[PDB]
């Protein structure tokens, strides 16, 4: 009689868009997606079968194992982002509990070595100039591997010089020399600096306050001061402030009201901005804010915080990802009718994990929709690598002094 | 002087006589590559020659034309854009001609960062914003929510102090799509950098416009966020007519957004020690649980937290 799946319940039909008989581009586009998603939800009834949600682990594994080695010319557009592809693919395998052969581990290491610039940082491929984005990916990939060889690839002295060469007077960082600033650049710098123990007392002077200038009237964070609030930039902003221990710079209440409002009542997934469309990659960028806010608000003694669940619909997000974001041939995607890619595979899986695992001190509590085999390894909400990979990396680099001390 | 990449008579660089003096530089991926992209012949050929001119630092007209093709094949390659800028300066290239180029490429690939940054560098070299607002308005007419387009517009308006006609643009677009959250954000950007909201004539005008938009489209969340946005850091309870006016909308214009705004009003009242705590407090909880259980269950965990934080600090307690 009862329906275990929230999206399939009779009541759920009431969550459809009310357009008040005023049609605009944005309402027409939202209605189209909801029509498509409703077909997906309904297909069990129409075909007269019992629903069972399974994460197609074997299909995803084959897709990733192969991509780690070879990519079609569809990825020409990502030829300046090869360290990103290493990170997205390696993180997806770590989430699926698939070990990395020592062989491929060493081949990734040697490839990333080739991407490293003599003046510090990593570029998008061999011989390319350095940029903060591929620097982040490269450092994260190397930490996922987590061997001594991997740690030893990184030139910490040059890395620090490189970060200084990008730091601006107003607190901000350029993405690369001759590039411009972004909230993302602050996160990339803080992520890489904190993991490899190279944070000097003045490196991030002004940075918390520059980030705080990016929070707007909406509650969320834009890419630069004055710009609309967006999930990817909000993730980067809050996570950078967590690393700097400056979360308090933000209005956390307006921030919480903002993210939580970004979950779609019908689809169950998240949108990136208000009045735009659901997309699977925001499973991570938006939902990953919730574990960061929880820990923030707990550190101020908020006694009203749940001890079993994050402040989003964990079940509805899982249902979106599992029913709407899997490609049957393997890999994951933005929404039904889009093409699979390694980026969405990474962030859809990261989002699924977040949704499955609550943790607040001694309190641990899982929610696993569908078959119990669907459980993933946990991910650290700041760095989006395994929490074990974070401890271990931070410990190893704490053995050395901040250059030069 | 150019041979287009989609020309039926396009020829690979390795088959061009003008390039015979130079040896291409194949990509070094090592003896056992990872994430190895199986490039098309055309892509590999352009990039083998780009590597050669980059490594020799050849600052020539032929190198400049080659950056064009390299960019067209991967417009995210920031190394090629940097070299192209070095070449524009060394060759003393005409920067209006290069402006004409970047306009065409942005039109084709409007969601690329490198392309907008390049335009910015050109505008700052030339000290000339005169084409910008009209150009951007053309991109926004195709996608009114393009993030890079809105950001370039803000930068332009800020650096060259071009505020005078922007609120009018905002009004035009809000009429085209009143749910466009980028336009609501641009409204706030203009007002807060011109007259400000710490006024009456302006403010009252803003609250009135919004309540009027809310009435036309009660489930448009953008207007609701704007209303809250322009009132909230003063304290919602500073405006005592607002409660009653919202309650008057409910029986004909109800939404989870209206009820949620009611709860924000009650919370500020409670924080500023209004008249009649338990009265106000209980109204709020009633609402919280209506949203959690019935009207906004996707947020059940948030609304149960709000119900909880409230009780925790505005009950009868000492
Ligand atoms: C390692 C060198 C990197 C050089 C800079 C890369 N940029 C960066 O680090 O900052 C970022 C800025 C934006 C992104 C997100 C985009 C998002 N997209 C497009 C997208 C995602 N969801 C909906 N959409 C439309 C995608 C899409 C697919 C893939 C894959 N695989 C990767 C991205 C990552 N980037 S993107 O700008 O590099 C990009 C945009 C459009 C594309 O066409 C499909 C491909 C990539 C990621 C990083
Ligand atoms: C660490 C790092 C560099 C992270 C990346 C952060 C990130 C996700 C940035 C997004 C930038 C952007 C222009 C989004 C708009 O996309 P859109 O309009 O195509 O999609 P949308 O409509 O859903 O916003
Ligand atoms: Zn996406």
């Amino acid at each position: 009689w009862s329906e275990p799946l929230y999206s399939l319940r009779p009541e759920h039909a009431r969550e459809r868009l009310q357009d008040d008989s005023v049609e605009t581009v944005t309402s027409i586009e939202q209605a189209k997606v909801e029509e498509k998603i409703q077909e997906v939800f309904s297909s069990y009834k129409f075909n007269h079968l019992v629903p069972r949600l399974v994460l197609q682990r074997e299909k995803h594994f084959h897709y990733l194992k192969r991509g780690l080695r070879q990519l079609t010319d569809a990825y020409e557009c990502l030829d300046a982002s090869r360290p990103w592809l290493c990170y997205w693919i390696l993180h997806s395998l770590e989430l699926l509990d698939e070990p990395i052969p020592q062989i491929v581990a060493t081949d990734v290491c040697q490839f990333l070595e080739l991407c490293q610039s003599p003046d510090g940082g990593f570029g998008g491929g061999p011989g390319q100039y350095p940029h903060l984005a591929p620097t982040y990916a490269a450092v994260n990939a190397l930490c996922i591997i987590g061997t001594e060889e991997a740690y030893n690839v990184i030139n910490r002295e040059k890395l620090l010089q490189y970060l200084y060469s990008l730091k601006q007077p107003d607190g901000s960082f350029l993405m690369h020399v001759g590039g411009e600033v972004d909230v993302r650049s602050a996160y990339c710098a803080a992520s890489v600096a904190s993991l490899t123990n190279i944070i000097t007392p003045d490196l991030f002077e002004g940075t918390a306050e520059w980030i705080a200038r990016c929070q707007n009237w909406e509650g969320g964070i834009g890419g630069v001061p004055g710009m609309e609030a967006h999930g990817g930039y909000t993730f980067c902003g809050l996570a950078a402030l967590v690393i700097l221990k400056k979360e308090r710079s933000l209005n956390l209440k307006s921030l919480l009201q903002w993210v939580t409002s970004r979950q779609m009542r019908f689809e169950g997934g998240f949108q990136g901005r208000c009045n735009k469309l659901v997309d699977g990659c925001y499973s991570f960028w938006q939902a990953g804010l919730l574990p960061l806010l929880h820990r923030a608000l707990h550190a101020q003694g908020d006694p009203a915080l749940s001890m079993s669940h994050w402040m989003f619909h964990q079940q509805a997000l899982q249902e979106y990802i599992l029913m709407c974001c899997q490609c049957p041939a393997g890999g994951l995607l933005d929404k039904p009718g889009k093409s699979r890619d390694f980026y969405h595979t990474c962030y859809c899986l990261s989002g699924l994990s977040i949704a499955q695992h609550f943790g607040s001190g001694a309190m641990l509590h899982d929610v696993v929709m569908g078959v119990p085999e669907n459980v993933l390894q946990p991910t650290h909400p700041v760095y989006n690598i395994g929490p074990d990979k974070v401890i271990q990396a931070t410990t190893h680099f704490l053995q050395k002094p901040v250059p030069g001390f | 002087g150019f041979l287009s990449l989609d020309s039926p008579t396009y020829v690979l660089y390795r088959d061009r006589a003008e390039w015979a003096d130079i040896d291409p530089v194949p990509q070094n991926d090592g003896p056992s590559p990872v994430v190895q992209i199986i490039y098309s012949e055309k892509f590999r050929d352009v990039y083998d020659y780009f590597r050669a001119v980059l490594q020799r630092d050849e600052r020539s007209e032929r190198a400049f034309k080659l950056t064009r093709d390299a960019i067209e094949l991967n417009a995210a390659n920031y190394t090629v854009w940097h070299f192209r800028r070095v070449l524009l300066r060394s060759l003393q290239k005409d920067l209006q001609e290069e402006m004409n180029y970047i306009i065409a490429i942005i039109e084709e690939q409007p969601k690329n960062y490198q392309v907008w940054h390049h335009r910015r560098v050109l505008v700052e070299w030339l000290k000339d914003p005169s084409q910008e607002l009209e150009f951007i308005a053309d991109i926004l007419n195709q996608d009114a929510k393009n993030y890079h387009a809105w950001q370039h517009r803000q930068w332009v308006i800020q650096e060259f102090r071009l505020w005078d006609n922007e609120l009018q643009y905002v009004d035009q677009l809000l009429k085209e799509d009143v749910r466009n959250n980028s336009v609501w954000n641009q409204r706030h950007f203009v007002i807060s950098n011109t007259t400000g909201y710490s006024d009456r004539a302006v403010l009252e005008r803003e609250v009135q416009y919004t309540l009027e938009m809310i009435k036309l489209v009660p489930h448009n969340e953008s207007a609701w966020n704007y209303l809250k946005g322009i009132l909230q850091d003063r304290g919602l309870s500073r405006y005592p007519n607002l409660l009653n006016q919202l309650l008057d909308l409910q029986p004909s214009h109800s939404s989870p957004y209206l009820i949620a705004f009611l709860v924000d009003i009650y919370e500020d009242m409670l924080e500023n020690q209004c008249d009649n705590k338990e009265d106000i407090l209980n109204k709020a909880l009633e609402l919280c649980e209506i949203l959690a259980k019935e009207k906004d269950t996707i947020r059940k965990e948030y609304w149960r937290y709000i119900g909880r934080s409230l009780q925790s600090k505005h009950s009868r307690e000492s």
